[PDB]
């Protein structure tokens, strides 16, 4: 069939895609995450991603954690700072039962003191898996150094409130940010009248528009951190754009101009002209990558090099001399149309699997209250136009940079000198 | 109701923790789900619990009973342990019962 | 496309695995690929 | 007597001062320090300031330790970013023995690689120690921001290191960096000839400058901890003069203008200008002081805070403002010359005691070579004019300032806002 | 040249590690609370 778009009077948007696949996922969506949230309150977030599994006022942590091991489904919490979803995975025959699980998880947590501060000893286990890649480090101080408020809150607790997160915190996160015109129902193998009954059975009672965090303000600040690793993990970064405008397609084109991650596995990334130069001046191992991310109220575009510790300065000044040549218009509309080619498979296979599809779905509910077919967003891809990638490589170059970098820092350069 | 409430007075005064300081929960035999419930007790209680329990025990030592001004009144023994053991309980035959099928 | 998964350079898919409750988090393209070919 | 002081050939300078007293001081001063450090050698400073008990090549660590206590003597090592002191005292008639033994681990260290790995646990807990009072870390951060080099160096050694720094790093430091040109020896209570005897016994070797550490450069950053304390200490600097220079003179007299230290416990700091400035706006307890840290290549003139958390950006801003109306020259001559009062007494009073005379002699020869009566720096503190104080305020006012940040810090201005 | 340097000392006897900084304030903060 095709996708069906609904917003109910509360303000809940209820999408559901009928694939006639085995498997059924449903996920809600709720525009909460560290980017809501305040000194006072850091890390509630995290906790709450870990909660998912405490037990809730229909049922018990034993009936939910063995009833959906039982149907075999999954239920998973993935955060983004300005998002959170819940994703509920199994079978199209059980899939009710997990709903059900998953709205007591979202509507009526019971955050017991107890169970609450058995989860605090895994906050930190989270946090040093999830920074063994020192990439996550590196961009948490980047968001950090960017951003004076709200999209600076790391997504991980820290560390001074690992186990100050108290269960009173949790629940004034939930009822004021888990409302329902910050929420959105997205399923996939699930028809639309069984997904707005669940939703009307649940989320009815939490009223819409809950707290709202102040718009984020651009810091423009350097966090370096001396580790003693080999590799200098560094990224510099510029306020590009907010998700959604034209001007954020514009330096999507720019990032995959500048070369996106890799596609030939063991390749040399010969058409990212970031890696080419960088590769020019430096011959020893290397990493350059065009970063871009997208927030609603703000966006920062940049450089991410991982490079020798003796040599990081080099990759990073021959990266941004790329980034400047092509703010100068040293661009071929072939290197622009080649970005443009890559932005829409890369679009494609995004929303290629099931995963993919339903965050997709989500996303662009929250963020703009309805669903744009795959074809609008190729034909505003192919909107961008060469000067408008020149433009935003300019803003890059213009703008006040902020930047991170993690490793023996030694000659790693400062933004000042950069 | 009176009869039996009458009755409970009786064997409550009959029984001496109300001498010792101590509250009904506070004689209650430490089984799993008792030191459960008692793990689960709110600070302020579980200390208040403490002290009540150490004062009856050097009471006992000393073969002395407390003041009869100071002993706890039927009415004014409160079941502090009560809900958590009750959840507790729940929670053990919730698993009891599905590890019969 | 309104999300930090649009950028797919490697939004930070720092998620951990698990069964009924794993948790994941995402930021931006973190690089780190393809430096993994040489020490 | 009178202070005698004496460079020798091999550039080693001995002062001594008969003071005819029951104890005597010998303190061997040696121009070495965090400043020193490179990236690769960060914190060896730190262990070797620890490591004064260690084995050494004329005595065991058993025997110094044994010894100095059968004496009743002390072992001390003050460092600071420029120096480390080694300082020992006893009753004038053993002086010869914790002389022979200072003279050992100064210039004979073994660094036996058991007993380094034993001492590298003592870091950690040095550290903690030290960071116990916020002020610490507050001031290591805001060295760190201010400065992108040698000055930046933390005094306590980097986390990551407390167990990576190798005796080969502690040896190469101490022979690059404790070298005769660099070292003074300062004697209280004993004779000027016998300090010569011995430092020829021991101090002949090793000549010569050593390597040299490259200039400070201001970074003009901030660092923000955020450790969830309820106070927050905050310090605002900019660059200033280096030590023994007539800017740094007008630089101590504006710190005494705007508020040092309190003279009379449990007072309200009348005097201090920035104290009651802040006073009048902010009834909450609070703290203000100025912060002037004067090193041989730069020095950093500014302002401390503690501070509610809620409250810290009112004090910030009140201490700020009474600094920009000193700049604009509301600058009492009597005002002036009150602080004039102040600093000479503090002078005096410092170099009563015979650890900071000896401090104030090493210094002095070590910064600039010749010591200095203290008549001579009373006359160059009166020598400073009201206009020097308030250039110096217009120098603080205009120039690119550091911040180091600890606490909620929700409230707590960044540096562009200030 | 520090007025409340707050130099971090550490007790000791026959080995004293002390490191000094620069003037740090806290010297009137105890007036009010902590």
């Amino acid at each position: 069939q095709d996708l069906e778009f609904t917003r109910l009077p509360n303000g809940l948007v209820i999408a559901s895609l009928e694939n006639y696949a085995p498997a059924s996922r449903i996920g809600l969506f709720i525009k909460a995450g560290s980017r809501y949230e305040d000194s006072n309150n850091l890390g509630t977030s995290h906790l709450l991603r870990l909660a998912s599994s405490l037990t809730t006022k229909g049922a018990s942590s034993f009936k939910i954690t063995r009833g959906i091991e039982a149907v075999g489904g999954k239920l998973s919490v993935t955060s983004t700072r300005e998002s959170m979803a819940y994703t509920v995975e199994c079978l199209r025959d059980d899939i009710e039962i997990l709903m059900e699980f998953l709205l007591n998880v979202t509507a009526a947590p019971e955050f017991r003191r107890w169970e609450v501060a058995a989860l605090q000893s895994q906050l930190r286990i989270d946090k040093a898996v999830a920074f063994q890649n020192p990439q996550a480090q590196v961009l948490e101080n980047l968001h950090a150094a960017a951003y004076r408020n709200a999209l600076a809150n790391s997504l991980y607790c820290p560390d001074y409130r690992i186990g100050k997160v108290t269960p009173d915190q949790l629940h004034y996160y939930v009822q004021n940010h888990f409302t329902s015109a910050r929420m959105a129902l997205i399923g996939l193998g699930v028809s639309h009248p069984v997904l707005k009954q669940v939703a009307e059975r649940f989320l009815n009672m939490r009223g819409g528009l809950g707290l709202s965090g102040a718009k984020a303000k651009y810091r423009g600040g350097e966090i370096r951190d001396q580790n003693g690793d080999s590799l200098v993990h560094a990224a510099l970064v510029a306020e590009s754009a907010a998700t959604g405008s034209a001007e954020a397609n514009a330096f999507s084109v720019l990032q995959h101009v500048l070369g996106a991650g890799p596609h030939v596995k063991r390749g040399s990334n010969a058409t990212s002209s970031l890696y080419q130069a960088v590769a020019k001046g430096v011959h020893q191992p290397f990493d350059v990558s065009a970063f871009n991310a997208s927030y609603s109220d703000s966006g920062l575009f940049g450089i991410y090099t991982i490079s020798q510790a003796a040599s990081a300065g080099d990759v990073i000044k021959s990266a941004y001399d790329q980034v400047k040549t092509i703010a100068q218009g040293n661009l071929s509309n072939t290197d622009v149309q080649a970005a443009k080619n890559k932005l829409k498979a890369g679009y494609l296979m995004s929303v290629e699997s099931s995963e993919g599809f339903l965050d997709e779905v989500g996303s662009q509910a929250l963020v703009a209250g309805s669903y744009v077919q795959p074809s609008t967003v190729l034909q505003q891809i192919d909107s961008v136009a060469d000067a408008d990638v020149i433009n935003a490589a300019k803003k890059f170059v213009s703008g006040r940079k902020s930047m991170a970098a993690s490793g023996n820092l030694g000659h790693t350069p400062f933004v000042d000198e950069l | 109701s009176k009869w039996l409430e009458g009755i409970r007075k009786w064997y409550y005064n009959a029984a001496g923790f109300n001498k010792l300081g101590l509250m009904r929960d506070d004689t209650i035999y430490e089984d799993d789900d008792v030191k459960e419930a008692i793990r689960r007790l709110p600070e302020n209680l579980y200390n208040d619990r403490v002290f009540r329990i150490k004062r009856a025990l050097d009471l006992t030592m000393r073969q002395q009973i407390l003041p009869k001004e100071q002993w706890t009144k039927y009415e004014e023994d409160k079941f502090y342990l009560e809900p958590y053991l009750k959840e507790v309980i729940r929670e053990r035959k919730e698993r009891e019962e599905w590890a019969k099928k | 496309r309104h999300v930090v998964c649009r950028f797919p350079l490697g939004p930070f898919c720092a998620g951990v695995v698990g069964h009924a409750a794993l948790p994941a988090t995402s930021e931006s393209p973190v690089l780190d690929a393809k430096r993994s070919f040489l020490c």
